[PDB]
């Protein structure tokens, strides 16, 4: 891999189905045209500045994983045990179901036309979206990464017809929704922090950039030049699609609007506007089928240190796929969609999430007064991990002192029930603990036909 | 009530609180100062045949009418213009001149009236007077309600019956192709153009 083709894998894992589902909700909280541009542009550098953070750490300490590794060498093994808990429960359940909920805002709205569709139809067909990604990726290993060229090639198509769409209307004089932009705002604590956890939630992906982009030409150089080039290069990307949907709506009829590219496709492809909703599906669940491939490599690294079971990340005999650990994102992700509601699985996927970006960006601060003589390649200046630190601390804080809903006290409530299984587990080895563990080891493996995985570290 | 900036500040606002707004539309006529009649009585191009014109023998200043027929707000429903030197039809006031609807030129000119409006945001339409729209060609005159009462006394509108007057044949087509014309934008979801008609 080169430059040119790292900037490839950069932009086509960013760009997924948050540019889709999120200008409501940004404009929704900052309700004028004006601030809903600056947050699109201020989302952009907290994730250029986070993805520099990571290159530094991923090329300091050289173990894969996630941010496990780097959670283990600075503080120790509770907040890494938290981090591996808090994403097999949380994190990663959740991702997978905002997605297929997505994908089904969209397949839904073109048969509901000046009206909305019943929660019953949403979350049926979402349901039936997760369970058909987790019966494919545990049967036809090979099957799911043949079709994800073809939905990479269907989501960057219909990118780039509503970007070129919207400047050409915008040059025929379409401008008079841009005229007062900054009348009627919120500097709300609660409400610019809550249009920051919409943003971010299509920026995510850029903390995933470190292993699968090592494999470049020229390495320490290349790879933070490709996140200087790539990642701005999508915040130019989320800004012009956001100026394009301006063009066609008012602010007004934007919060209005079931699926906000069905909206747009209405109003300038007539006789064809059903190719919104054709390639918007097919670029969304390409986003679920490819987090179906790395189910297990996060799995299996804490499995070997004992803060994880090691029953999952085992691999099936015959169609050699991780299959406990795909059935098991499946089952947590049909149960988070029964209480449901995109807006409300963003904010408790937002607040695990940068609860523990913050944790190993300040991490990094602390491997610099606590470990040093540890040859770093990459070297940021220190103050980019210093307001990366404050803005996660602000993420965090603000949405439970300015508006406390209740999905941020089951977060809580998880990530904390956690604590209590690395007392009972980990610190304590109780006698009566694996006299359970091993009898649903032996048995699952019987039912499912999974081995050990026929692997070591490297 | 204002200029046409004032008109689309209020559509403007009316749709930021979620609301609709619909206008009146007059097809039947217009006025005698509109640019169309003035052109109409000298007899200049295409407009000639945009209003309806008849031969009278106004004499001594007053006018024998080509038939009986009554306006609404009643006597006769023909004036004398004294450039044309031709009798002009009104259906309520002789300041307001019919529009001759056999010409397919009068048709296209209300089509553009309407695509200007739908234009500029307006959500729909209340037609006003449709069944005044056509009128018999052949001129014949009404029946009295009271058949021996001298003709040089019936006067007042409710003394005859309006067999040809009003809702002719071909008067609910002129409708159906409003409706066709507004379809046209109509076709976005959620932005349904309506259509209304008075008739009383
Ligand atoms: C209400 C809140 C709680 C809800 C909980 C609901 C739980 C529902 C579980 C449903 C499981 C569905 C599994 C089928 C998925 C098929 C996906 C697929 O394509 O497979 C390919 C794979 C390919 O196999 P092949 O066809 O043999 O090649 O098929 C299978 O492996 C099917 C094996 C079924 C696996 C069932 C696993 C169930 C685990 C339950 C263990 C519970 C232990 C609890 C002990 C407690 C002790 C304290
Ligand atoms: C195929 C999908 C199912 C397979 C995976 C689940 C297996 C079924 C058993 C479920 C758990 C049964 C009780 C725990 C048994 C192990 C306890 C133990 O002694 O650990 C030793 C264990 C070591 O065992 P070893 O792997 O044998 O060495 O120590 C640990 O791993 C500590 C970490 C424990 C992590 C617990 C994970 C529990 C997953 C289920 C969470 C349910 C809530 C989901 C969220 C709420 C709904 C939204
Ligand atoms: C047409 O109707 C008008 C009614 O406005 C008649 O005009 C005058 O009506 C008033 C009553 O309000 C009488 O006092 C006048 O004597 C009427 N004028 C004349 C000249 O008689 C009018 O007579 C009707 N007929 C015509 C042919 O104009
Ligand atoms: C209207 O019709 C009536 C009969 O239908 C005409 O004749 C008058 O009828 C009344 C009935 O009570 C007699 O009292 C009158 O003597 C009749 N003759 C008249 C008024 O000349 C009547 O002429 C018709 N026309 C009008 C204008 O009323
Ligand atoms: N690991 C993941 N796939 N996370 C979700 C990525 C979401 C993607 N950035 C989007 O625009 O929707
Ligand atoms: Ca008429």
């Amino acid at each position: 891999l080169g430059l040119i083709s790292g900037i490839s894998i950069i932009v086509g894992t960013i760009i997924g189905s948050g540019i889709f589902v999120s200008p409501k909700s940004v404009l929704s909280n900052t309700e004028a045209v004006g601030p809903c541009l600056i947050i699109w542009a201020a989302c952009g550098v907290l994730a250029t500045l986070g993805a520099l953070c990571f290159a530094e750490l991923g090329t300091m300490i050289t173990k894969s994983g996630g941010e496990y590794p780097y959670l283990m060498e600075a503080y120790g093994p509770i907040p890494a045990y938290l981090f591996s808990w808090a994403s097999l429960i949380v994190i990663k359940p959740t991702s997978f179901a905002i997605i297929c909920l997505s994908f089904s805002e969209y397949v839904c709205a073109p048969f509901y036309v000046g009206c909305k569709p019943p929660q019953i139809v949403v979350k049926c067909l979402a349901a039936a979206a997760i369970l058909f990604i987790s019966t494919v990726n545990s049967l036809s290993v090979r099957l799911g990464s043949y079709v994800q060229n073809i939905f990479t090639a269907a989501k960057l198509v219909i990118v780039a017809i509503i970007i070129i769409s919207g400047l050409v209307l915008l040059a025929q004089g379409n401008t008079k929704n841009f005229d007062n932009s900054f009348e009627g705002a919120q500097l709300s604590v609660g409400a610019i922090s809550l249009a920051f956890y919409n943003g971010l939630w299509a920026y995510d992906g850029w903390n995933q950039l470190n292993y699968i982009t090592e494999e470049l030409r020229n390495p320490y150089r290349n790879l933070p030049l490709a996140i200087i080039i790539g990642i701005p290069l999508v915040t130019a990307c989320y800004i012009l699609m956001n100026v394009s949907y301006f063009t066609v709506m008012t602010a007004t009829e934007l919060l209005q609007s079931q699926a906000v590219a069905v909206t747009f496709g209405d109003r300038v492809l007539y006789p064809a506007s059903w190719i919104v909703p054709l390639f918007v599906a097919f670029s969304t669940i390409g986003a679920a089928n490819g987090t179906c491939f790395t189910a297990g490599r996060l799995i299996y690294v804490a499995g070997r240190e004992g803060h994880m079971l090691k029953v999952l990340s085992y691999i099936s005999v015959r169609r050699l796929t991780p299959a406990p650990a795909i059935i098991f994102y499946g089952i947590i992700a049909t149960i988070y969609i029964i209480p449901g509601d995109i807006n409300s699985l963003v904010n408790y996927f937002s607040f695990a999430a940068w609860l523990f970006y913050g944790l190993t960006i300040l991490g990094l601060i602390v491997m610099r007064f606590t470990r040093k003589e540890l040859e770093r390649p990459i070297k940021v200046p220190v103050v980019i991990p210093v307001l990366m630190t404050l803005i996660s601390v602000f993420l965090v804080l603000a949405p439970i002192i300015s508006k406390p809903t209740w999905e941020y006290l089951y977060c809580v409530l998880f990530i904390l029930s956690g604590l209590l299984f690395y007392f009972l587990f980990v610190h304590y080895k109780f006698g009566w603990a694996q006299k359970i563990s091993k009898p649903i080891t032996m048995h699952l493996q019987m039912l499912m036909e999974v081995v050990p995985p026929e692997e070591d570290p490297e | 009530f204002g200029t046409m900036e004032d008109f689309e500040n209020l559509v403007a606002a009316i749709h930021d609180k979620g609301l609709k707004l619909i206008i009146d539309f007059i097809p039947n006529h217009t006025s005698d100062k509109h640019i169309w009649f003035q052109l109409s009585r000298t007899r200049t191009g295409k407009y000639t045949d945009y209003y309806i014109w008849h031969d009278c023998t106004h004499e001594n200043g007053k006018t024998i009418p080509p038939n009986n027929w009554l306006s609404v707000y009643g006597n006769s429903s023909w004036h004398f213009d004294e450039v044309r030197n031709q009798c002009y039809f009104h259906q309520f006031m002789k300041e307001q001149p019919d529009l001759n609807f056999r010409n397919p030129d009068v048709q296209e000119e209300i089509k553009e009236i309407l695509r200007f409006w739908l234009t500029k945001g307006v959500d729909g339409f209340s037609l006003d007077a449709v069944k005044f729209l056509l009128e018999a060609k052949h001129l014949r005159d009404e029946i009295q309600v009271n058949k021996t009462q001298i003709p040089d006394t019936v006067t007042q509108y409710s003394e005859l019956y309006h067999d040809f007057t009003t809702t002719q044949v071909g008067m609910h087509d002129i409708v159906r192709s409003f409706r066709q014309t507004m379809d046209q934008y109509s076709t976005e979801p959620g932005r349904y153009r309506f259509m209304g008609t008075e008739a009383y």
